[PDB]
């Protein structure tokens, strides 16, 4: 999903 | 109890920035029922109403909701970008990015048009990365993009992720 | 660690009701800056063109939204608790209270004069003391409810904390 | 203020 897919980047930008 | 649960979730909120709160209250809004959309439509109208009517925030929220959609002051910030003041500039575009209105193509193209030099930089290391995958966070979950646009934008998230 | 701060934040909202899931959603909302709410409420109003246009939820969320702001709807529904089906009214109007539009007077009205009757009735255990706890916590931060409006049900909440 | 007065009221119930 694009929402999991934005998590993701959020994820590895913290 | 509930007063605990809901403290420990303010307590991770108040230890996110403003791109990560945001994607996670529409990931919450997800997890809604219509009743509980349309009470919170009616109450983020009343915060909005608020923020305007106050110094603390009035002008500045004016100014980046007019810039966010205006797509001369974005060609102007696209043009620069190219030069220098690249991640200043990103700051600013990761800041208006949230504003950019359902139904504004004029301004959504040059949105779409900075993204690519942004993720072409960060392969250079020109620019951060987290910005630029802050600034791909929204766009994968904005109500602005289209299917169709995030499909031309996949060609670049890859490099990102 | 972000994608489990969200998990952990997720699970603890999945378990929590649509009052206490909407409650919390509202207190975050005044931690969100400008360009957050507007982002909101662009989402919204996707997700809520989301549900109008499956018919999974479309119907129920057209009808229980005129319904809550029909004032013809809500004084028959009114009539008929004061008899009896208490509690199931008194669910259809927690259910109903959040989609109260601001401005819709005819319909805050009908609300205002059932919330006396309905804590009368949890004093004498007629009906569940939660579902009314429920009722005015909505009440509290509603956007169509009115300071005076609470002031004048200041008496009914004393009893019900 | 009244924010809190929910809260309450909600974890009453909990």
């Amino acid at each position: 999903d694009e929402l999991q897919q934005a998590m993701r980047l959020l994820n590895a930008a913290s | 109890l509930f007063c605990e649960q809901v403290t420990t979730v303010t307590n991770l909120f108040e230890k996110w920035n403003d791109c990560e709160r945001t994607v996670v209250m529409y990931a919450l809004l997800k997890r809604l029922r219509y009743p509980s959309l349309k009470f919170l439509q009616y109450s983020i109208d009343s915060n909005l109403t608020q923020n305007l009517g106050t110094s603390q925030t009035n002008l500045s929220s004016v100014v980046i909701d007019i810039n966010a959609n205006n797509p001369v002051y974005l060609q102007n910030l696209l043009n620069a970008y190219k030069t220098a003041r690249k991640e200043d500039i990103l700051h600013e575009v990761l800041n208006m990015l949230p504003l950019l209105k359902p139904g504004n193509e004029e301004a959504k193209l040059i949105y779409l048009t900075l993204i690519p030099v942004a993720v072409k930089d960060t392969m250079q290391q020109i620019v951060p990365t987290e910005l630029v995958q802050q600034i791909f966070s929204y766009l994968l979950i904005h109500p602005a993009i289209t299917s169709e646009d995030r499909r031309s934008l996949n060609i670049w998230l890859r490099h990102l992720e």
